[PDB]
RNA sequence: AAAUAUUGGCGAGAGACCGAUAGCGAACAAGUACAGUGAUGGAAAGAUGAAAAGAACUUUGAAAAGAGAGUGAAAAAGUACGUGAAAUUGUUGAAAGGGAAGGGCAUUUGAUCAGACAGGCCAGCAUCAGUUUUGGUGGCA
RNA sequence: GACGUAAGUCAAGGAUGCUGGCAUAAUGGUUAUAUGCCGCCCGUCUUGAAACACGGACCAAGGAGUCUAACGUCUAUGCGAGUGUUUGGGUGUAAAACCCAUACGCGUAAUGAAAGUGAACGUAGGUUGGGGCCUCGCAAGAGGUGCACAAUCGACCGAU
RNA sequence: ACUAAUCGAACCAUCUAGUAGCUGGUUCCUGCCGAAGUUUCCCUCAGGAUAGCAGAAGCUCGUAUCAGUUUUAUGAGGUA
RNA sequence: AAGCGUGUUACCUAUACUCUACCGUCAGGGUUGAUAUGAUGCCCUGACGAGUAGGCAGGCGUGGAGGUCAGUGACGAAGCCUAGACCGUAAGGUCGGGUCGAACGGCCUCUAGUGCAGAUCUUGGUGGUAGUAGCAAAUAUUCAAAUGAGAACUUUGAAG
């Protein structure tokens, strides 16, 4: 017997591989499964950990995210990374020149960048240019505004979203939401 | 598929995942959203505050068609030219020649500020705007005429 | 012959027979987990039938091995027996049970000829 | 097929063996063990036999020739853990034994060679026996346990 | 009028449906046989063989039938008919058995069985390694 | 690592060497039996079952978490500020497959009972962290940038 | 009491697979993890909701934040 | 004392402790310019293994469906029997022999009316009980012949 201070064989709780059977994606996991044991760079090990990642933990990166990022101070030359998809946004007017690396872009994504003299690169093309991901900035989307989001830890005085069909007057605005009904939350 | 589905794995196993104790019945608590004052309250006022009691006032025959109004962004304003003309547009921004946008013929009732249009004038043609949706647009010199 | 492989050991040479299989004739012998509240074979108490875990699996360098130090391929014609053209000293060919007398003698010198054991080199036969 | 097909199968090939560290060295035998000691054997078609033990061979066998003359076992080999080494010793100094080894005793009608090498080794273990007194009986006697014979106890 | 409906009727085409305790209650002389005064209730029951070629003839028997013979690819297909499981049963063989029997580990005895000679089986000694157990003796504080 | 001046050797990152018998029921397996020791009848409710608690004489076949509407979390996939061809139309090798317009749904805006109003002072803010990247350093480290995320103070929209 | 072996409301069919917080049963194997009978509310006390205990999925990071432990310093307590 | 109090040693044996092996699980690593083509692969290192209710995972088996093995089969498919054999911890899989007579598998996938010892379970079949309980109310039968294979029981006669 042995007076166990931890839980035995447990295990480690972190994707260690694509839940996918995507081919490609499992082609460019043993480009970087080889690339963060063979070099040091910690750049190989990020981009494999999120090349393992679920949709809702990849959510996409916009065109004008990027140009934000791109807007800090010594970085309008950096090679921009997205483990995921770059979406297009008609709400930037203005795009500068630069080469995004992405597992996928969209239609008007690549238009935009191709369009502002940039390039569109895929993550073994990254993996060919940048070994130690030289130069490199990687981008991440927006987890926390999924929809899903707004209803978790719903609870009095949490002030999140209630889990909920049909909105306006008559659902759920009554006894529990205003003093004038029992009470507020 | 029947295949993947727990049962399969309860098979030989006596209470199907049930347990001996609590041994699955037909309506333990009751039907449907009984109790939802008594015996279910907790859970009522916990996960669907507001649900019991009333509000303001009725509406008899009420048609949504009388309150259609979509709302568009001053941001997403430009969307509606085009992109193959839209850049023409873009450059050489200028008055006597200035893209009308109907933006109910868009589909849109009411334009709103959520602002930042690049500084060319634009006719918008609207039903209704907001106060500071004219403002932006009177400022990058287009101006909005009333349509109905 | 066979590769040279280690000494082959079972850990358990007994079949696991269901518990009361023995006692009523509508119990069989293929092996059921006890999932009884009080039973004696699921609790492990002594004198008790011994229940197949994991502890028993077999070493993976003897695994599949047949005392003769081969794994068994089942064959249905010559064209699966020469599938094993290149690994004699790891296979051994047994026919199937459902080929024919005929069929059989083309398998066995077939396989007489390519040097491949045959586990089963009588069924059927006119002697 | 019946039985559809290993993707991958294993190597045929044989592996060769990592060096071995067991280098053979000379075995040290027991003390009581001197050349011109009796012994007991204590298994064989001579077992009982008292013998005397003339020379150590490389195999680790014992070359024993309880005068063939005196209890008919002849010059033969015998395990040193199949032996009991007595107090009682004769000279081996007048007799030749460097002839005798491993491949004197190979195994493929007695021959002729054996009979003159036992003639000429009884002939000196003989001269030696008979000046002792009662010990060329004690060599034509077989050794037994009689009742309450307790060998831990024995001396030899 | 049409676009709509259609567990009835008639006429068709179909199925990742059921396959004789299933599928309609009913694959069959099935809403039949049968029960109930009555309203009603309501089964069970498919398969010899390619073809009866369904066993002429002899013999034992009062006869059923048996034994032969014969037909058939097969009677280990004889209408008590494809295959023909289990429970239960007869016979023969083996074995054990002082108020149950059955089971686990181990081995004896009996019976039974597989594979290999291009090393397979069982051992003995020596020199070592790992882990231990039991002695003898030396030097120091 | 040791030994040897070196050669090389060794008990130093896991057994070799020598020899014998048999090559078959001899070892082994299976099975019946015997012997030693052990072993209460399962299932079930239950704090507690071998129970003087219940079901179970035996055997075969049948026999119980299903489908559907709406939905939550998670995951895979397609496309992405969009998305959904399949109500319908076109077409067909004909309930398939292939093609498609206008709409409609959900999303892209909230908030108020409602009338209504409706989202950038600012590099779409400041502060604290923050992976990764950049620069300097043999390195440690230091400095710049800092996406996601977390805490917090503000700004904007609606209600009051 | 009797009303077709049926009577403190006959018999037949259908609604009807009537509802059951209650009894019984709930069909292969192995591997890993692994409980609760306690809190609050309930015409609640053989039942539920709720929190807790549990599994699973992971995610953000990479030796911290920590800790059913002591020491030091400093509080508090009214039982023996 | 083989009792009581006490002291000393030796000794016995747990699924516990030490070491070694094998299985599995978890963790941390190695391995690509032939990894001398198994990268969900191979390999290295360490630790761990009780379990109802319950959760999850990897597998085994059954009816049907798409694809493949130009798979098996009247020279015998399937089914059934088999103290004959082999593989798997196991679900199970395979082979030999007998019976038998017309269809059926392996693998990759799809799908479900998909796995039984229990439900006083349904239907059907069958036991022990057991050649047992019994076949005892209504007073009562008997002789002979005939018939017949066979007569307590049929017929006729006689009689009661
Ligand atoms: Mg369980
Ligand atoms: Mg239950
Ligand atoms: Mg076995
Ligand atoms: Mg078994
Ligand atoms: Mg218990
Ligand atoms: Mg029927
Ligand atoms: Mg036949
Ligand atoms: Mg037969
Ligand atoms: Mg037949
Ligand atoms: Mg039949
Ligand atoms: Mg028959
Ligand atoms: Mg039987
Ligand atoms: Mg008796
Ligand atoms: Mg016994
Ligand atoms: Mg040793
Ligand atoms: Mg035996
Ligand atoms: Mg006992
Ligand atoms: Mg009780
Ligand atoms: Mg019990
Ligand atoms: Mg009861
Ligand atoms: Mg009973
Ligand atoms: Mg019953
Ligand atoms: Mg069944
Ligand atoms: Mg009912
Ligand atoms: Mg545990
Ligand atoms: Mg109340
Ligand atoms: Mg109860
Ligand atoms: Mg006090
Ligand atoms: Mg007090
Ligand atoms: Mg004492
Ligand atoms: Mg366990
Ligand atoms: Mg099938
Ligand atoms: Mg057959
Ligand atoms: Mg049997
Ligand atoms: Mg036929
Ligand atoms: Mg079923
Ligand atoms: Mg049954
Ligand atoms: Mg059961
Ligand atoms: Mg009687």
């Amino acid at each position: 017997g042995i007076d166990h201070t931890s839980k035995q064989h447990k295990r480690s709780g972190h994707r260690t591989a694509p839940k996918s059977d995507n081919v490609y994606l499992k082609l460019l996991v043993k480009l970087y499964t080889f690339l963060a044991r063979r070099t040091d760079a910690p750049f190989n090990k990020v981009v494999l950990k999120a090349l393992f990642l679920s949709k809702i933990n990849r959510p996409p990166v916009s065109v004008s995210r990027i140009a934000r990022a791109l807007k800090q101070e010594g970085a309008a030359n950096k090679t921009v990374v997205v483990v995921g998809t770059v979406t297009d946004d008609a709400r930037i007017f203005e795009f500068p020149k630069t080469t995004v690396a992405a597992l996928r872009f969209t239609a008007g994504a690549r238009a935009k960048i191709v369009k502002a003299g940039g390039e569109c690169i895929t993550l073994d093309q990254l993996a060919v240019r940048a070994p130690k991901g030289q130069n490199t900035l990687i981008l991440r989307g927006p987890r926390n505004s999924r929809e899903a989001v707004r209803h978790f830890g719903m609870g009095p005085h949490k002030g999140k979203a209630p889990r909920i069909l049909s909105t306006g007057r008559k659902f759920e605005r009554a006894r529990g939401r205003r003093r004038s009904k029992g009470f507020k939350v | 598929p029947s295949r993947f589905t727990k049962t399969r794995k309860h098979r030989g196993h006596v209470s199907a995942g049930k347990g001996r104790i609590g041994k699955h019945r037909k309506h333990p608590g009751g039907r449907g959203m009984a109790g939802g004052q008594h015996h279910h309250r907790i859970n009522m006022d916990k996960y669907h505050p507001g649900y019991f009691g009333k509000v303001g006032m009725r509406y008899f025959h009420k048609q949504q068609a009388h309150f259609w109004k979509p709302v568009l962004n001053l941001d997403k304003l430009w969307t509606l030219i085009p992109e193959d003309k839209r850049d023409q547009y873009l450059k050489s921004a200028s008055k006597e020649t200035a893209p009308v946008i109907d933006t109910l013929a868009a589909g849109y009732g009411k334009i709103l500020g959520k602002g930042r249009i690049p500084n060319v004038p634009v006719i918008v043609k609207a039903r209704f705007v907001s106060k500071l949706a004219e403002e932006k647009i009177r400022a990058a010199g287009g101006v909005v005429e009333l349509i109905a | 012959a066979s590769l040279p492989h280690p000494k082959i050991v079972k850990k358990h040479t007994k079949k696991f027979k269901r518990h009361h299989s023995d006692r009523y004739h509508r119990v069989a012998e293929n092996w059921r987990k006890q999932k009884g509240i009080d039973s004696v074979v699921r609790r492990r108490f002594r004198g008790n039938i011994s229940q197949p875990k994991i502890g028993y699996g077999s070493n993976k360098k003897t695994k599949f091995l047949s005392p003769s130090g081969h794994k068994t391929f089942l064959v249905a014609n010559v064209k699966d027996l020469e599938t094993l053209t290149m690994h004699t000293k790891t296979y051994a060919a047994e026919i199937a049970h459902n080929i024919s007398a005929k069929n059989r003698v083309v398998i066995l010198a077939r396989a007489k000829a390519l040097g491949i054991k045959v586990t089963n080199p009588k069924g059927r036969l006119a002697l | 097929s019946a039985q559809k097909a290993p993707k991958w199968y294993p190597s045929e090939d044989v592996a060769a063996l990592k060096k071995t560290r067991k280098a053979a060295r000379p075995q040290k035998l027991r003390a009581s063990l001197v050349p011109g000691t009796v012994l007991i054997l204590l298994a064989g078609r001579f077992r009982g036999k008292r013998v005397v033990y003339l020379k150590h061979l490389e195999d680790n066998t014992l070359l024993i020739s309880g005068p063939f003359k005196v209890n008919g076992v002849p010059l033969r080999r015998v395990n040193a853990r199949y032996v009991i080494a007595t107090s009682t010793k004769v000279s081996v100094e007048g007799v030749n034994v460097e002839k005798f080894n491993v491949e004197y005793f190979a195994k493929e009608e007695i021959k002729a060679e054996r009979v003159e090498d036992q003639k000429v080794v009884d002939k000196a273990l003989i001269a030696e026996i008979k000046k002792t007194p009662l010990l060329k009986q004690y060599l034509s006697a077989s050794f037994s346990l009689k009742n309450g014979d307790k060998p831990h106890m024995l001396k030899f």
